[PDB]
RNA sequence: GAACUGAAGAGUUUGAUCAUGGCUCAGAUUGAACGCUGGCGGCAGGCCUAACACAUGCAAGUCGAGCGGAUGAAGGGAGCU
RNA sequence: GGUCCAGACUCCUACGGGAGGCAGCAGUGGGGAAUAUUGGACAAUGGGCGAAAGCCUGAUCCAGCCAUGCCGCGUGUGUGAAGAAGGUCUUCGGAUUGUAAAGCACUUUAAGUUGGGAGGAAGGGCAGUAAGUUAAUACCUUGCUGUUUUGACGUUACCAACAGAAUAAGCACCGGCUAACUUCGUGCCAGCAGCCGCGGUAAUACGAAGGGUGCAAGCGUUAAUCGGAAUUACUGGGCGUA
């Protein structure tokens, strides 16, 4: 979505958007990234899971 | 999966000749093969009926190469069989593909015949096949692919095979590497050592 | 209506075909009256491509079953040999 | 194809990383402990068997004493998903960002509300901002975030 | 011609023994969960708990050859252009 | 996935006044030890309507995710004694890891790249011809003939070529039951444990290390059912003192 709802279909390169699809509830500060690649995603985010469960 | 890594302590622990090297040299002048293999290697240890039958089970599936799993299954479709499971295990043991290049002299061991099973090297009648368990029938005609009829393996591997035993099953046509498998081999065409009594004792269990 | 259409079974992109006898407002692969044989679009070596029963077919024919047009091409193929 | 009598020193591939003991750096040589931390003796300060040691100096050792050293990452999963996920060429300019900050009641919410013409702080709990706001405006002369 | 074919025990009460008797173990199975580890494929399976509450999309329509009406193409042309 | 009434609970509102029912497919919060994608197509088999093209179809056919299960295949093959170097134990003689490694020489399955390539397809439109129906070479129905047209999956299954050993092994256990043993630390501690039981200064039982034994893309633990249990005894037990 954008600001004021009515959900778009693209972002560009400075334009705020709510993004919906996460499976948790992030923190203010982390950025984003598009992977293009489902398991290198997936396995990179279960590795940081990992670490913050350690540090933490 | 497979057993890969030293393949001569199964026979030091085994105690008998279990075959796994060419058998070009010897056995003996290559491993002192009369010691368990470890440090604890002098000690005799007499063992207990429960491990002479895991002792027994334990020397056929590292004969033939096979893990644990597939050897239950093999166990179980000779008890569904009719006539004496006992020597339906290795009537249905001695039928795998592997085992059969091997014993027409196509391969060194069965490792060797693996691998060329494995990388599409064999067909069966006429038409390629690549699976180390493929039970091949009565009648059929085990040959090598003309793209790989000039590998040396098959060639030091038929010149060993020529002295090693009539198997007397199995008629290999040397000069173009061409094979027959007239029939499984009975009981008494193999070797009078191997007590399956136990293998069915232990599973029976 | 009484129909004659095919269930699907088999596995994934191996279909086999049973030629059913149902009540047309039944499940695909539901509660059915008679089976009058069998369609097999891969067949190949030893099995047969398709087989029906001839009286069957023709006394539910009679009593006023209405065929799919699947089941009705392969019926007429059928009768043709 | 028979048993040909090796002839030079004995060569292996140490692998090292982030640290490591002299201990096991001594195991991937296939030297005497002893040795390796004798070596020290003979070169700047020396070391013992079991301190932990780091890698540049790691490395250094390793191939003083001729062997091929090939590290390895802590954490290389990142730089692999960040080397094969930045590449690309073109630009573009962009609408520029912009934040407004200040003492407490100096008026910076209205200021962006005459600015987008939206009231928004008409509402709030308290008559105070309490969250960041990002906004997208189309002023009079171009676009601003 | 077939539709079967099939049945193991051990540890522990006593100084030692036999019996009685409980406890425990060796097997096969899960719609499983957790820990460590992890290459590929084929075929299956996947809210067992809250019949707890639900944002947003889609999941049941078709017939102009049943009937008025209004939308009114291409064209034949007619005039002026 | 219709109507009416009543109720509980959410919401709209311009405060006059109305709306709602995912135990359909995706999806969310919540509960929990714990269970997946806001995917594609109606190409196939079915269902509704139509006369027929055809329209609709979260049924269905397929894709996505997860070692959840079953099955199959890989992580190389042969030779190789200075029985290398290191580790471990030692009666200090040596033994073991061990043909294991290195060296030498082979092979390319799976994965990677490139190029070929079925089967799931029946049908539909048009055109012609021949039969039947009439009253009729009409319309229409039916056989056949010619042409045109259809696949989500899909970069399909499968096949051929290239490169290099190259890209891929862990988990539990080793006192008896029950296959597999020694050294070093600790000293009724720290700890282990299914049952007997271990640990108080030489611990094969705790914690490491060498070695070994089982399984193996899995291995253990926990939970649950039957078995062993003839321990509810119909098959098939007992009651003098248990
Ligand atoms: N007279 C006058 N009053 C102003 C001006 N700007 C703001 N104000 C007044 O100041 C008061 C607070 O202003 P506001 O914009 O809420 O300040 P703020 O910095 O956003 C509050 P916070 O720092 O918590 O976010 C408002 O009531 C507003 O009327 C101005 O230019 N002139
Ligand atoms: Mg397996
Ligand atoms: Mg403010
Ligand atoms: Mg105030
Ligand atoms: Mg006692
Ligand atoms: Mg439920
Ligand atoms: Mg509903
Ligand atoms: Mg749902
Ligand atoms: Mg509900
Ligand atoms: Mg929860
Ligand atoms: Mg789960
Ligand atoms: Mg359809
Ligand atoms: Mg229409
Ligand atoms: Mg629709
Ligand atoms: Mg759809
Ligand atoms: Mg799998
Ligand atoms: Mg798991
Ligand atoms: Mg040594
Ligand atoms: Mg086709
Ligand atoms: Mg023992
Ligand atoms: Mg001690
Ligand atoms: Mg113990
Ligand atoms: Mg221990
Ligand atoms: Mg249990
Ligand atoms: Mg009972
Ligand atoms: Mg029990
Ligand atoms: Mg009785
Ligand atoms: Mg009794
Ligand atoms: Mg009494
Ligand atoms: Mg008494």
């Amino acid at each position: 979505l954008d600001e004021n709802g009515k959900p778009i279909k693209e972002a560009g390169p400075s334009i705020p958007v709510e993004i919906l699809g996460l499976d948790g509830t992030p923190d203010a500060g982390d950025e984003m990234t598009v992977v293009a690649d489902e398991k290198k995603a997936r396995e990179v985010a279960l590795f940081r899971q990992g670490k913050f469960r350690e540090v933490k | 999966a497979r057993y890969i890594g030293p393949k001569c302590k199964l026979s030091r622990r085994e105690g008998t000749d279990l075959f796994l090297k060419s058998g070009a040299r010897a056995l003996d002048s290559k491993c002192k093969a009369e010691n368990v293999p470890g440090q604890h290697g002098q000690r005799r240890g007499r063992l207990s009926d429960y491990g002479l039958q895991l002792r027994e089970k334990q020397k056929v599936r590292r004969i033939y190469g096979v893990l644990e799993r597939q050897f239950r299954g093999y166990y179980q479709e000779a008890s569904r069989r009719k006539g004496s499971t006992g020597e339906n295990l290795l009537q249905l043991l001695e039928c795998r593909l592997d085992n059969v290049v091997y014993r027409m002299g196509f391969g060194s061991t069965r490792s060797e015949s693996r691998q060329l099973v494995s990388h599409k090297a064999i067909t069966v009648n006429g038409q390629t096949v690549n699976i180390p368990s493929y039970q091949v029938k009565a009648g059929d005609v085990v040959a090598v692919r003309e793209k790989s009829k000039n590998q040396l393996r098959i060639a030091q591997a038929l010149e060993l095979c020529g002295q090693r035993g009539r198997v007397e099953w199995v008629e290999v046509d040397l000069d173009k590497k061409a094979g027959t498998f007239k029939s499984a081999p009975a009981r008494s065409d193999l070797s009078a050592d191997i007590n399956e009594n136990l293998i069915v004792e232990l599973y029976s269990k | 209506m009484v129909t004659i259409r095919l269930a699907r079974g088999g596995s994934k992109k191996r279909p086999f075909y049973h030629l059913t006898v149902t009540n047309s407002r039944n499940a695909r692969d539901g509660r059915f009256v008679e089976r009058i044989g069998f369609f097999n679009p891969v067949a190949t070596g030893g099995e047969v491509r398709l087989s029906v029963d001839q009286e069957r077919a023709t006394y539910w024919l009679g009593q006023g079953a209405q065929p799919s047009e699947r089941v009705a091409q392969l019926l007429k193929d059928a009768a043709k040999a | 194809h028979g048993f040909q009598n090796p002839t030079g020193p004995i060569v292996r591939e140490v692998n090292i990383g982030e640290t490591i003991t002299v201990a096991e750096l001594a195991a991937q040589m296939s030297v005497k402990g002893a040795e390796v931390v004798k070596f020290m003796f003979k070169m700047g300060s020396p070391v013992t068997i079991n301190q932990v040691l780091d890698q540049e100096t790691a490395q250094l050792v390793a191939e003083e004493l001729g062997h091929k050293v090939k590290l390895v990452s802590e954490n290389a999963l990142e730089e692999q998903l960040a080397e094969s996920l930045k590449f690309e060429g073109e630009a573009v300019t962009r609408a520029p960002v912009v934040t407004v900050m200040g003492h407490v009641d100096h008026g910076k919410t209205s200021l962006l509300d005459y600015i987008r013409r939206a009231k928004v702080a008409a509402g709030e709990a308290g008559g105070i901002t309490q969250h960041i706001g990002a906004y997208h405006v189309e002023t009079e002369r171009g676009m601003v975030t």
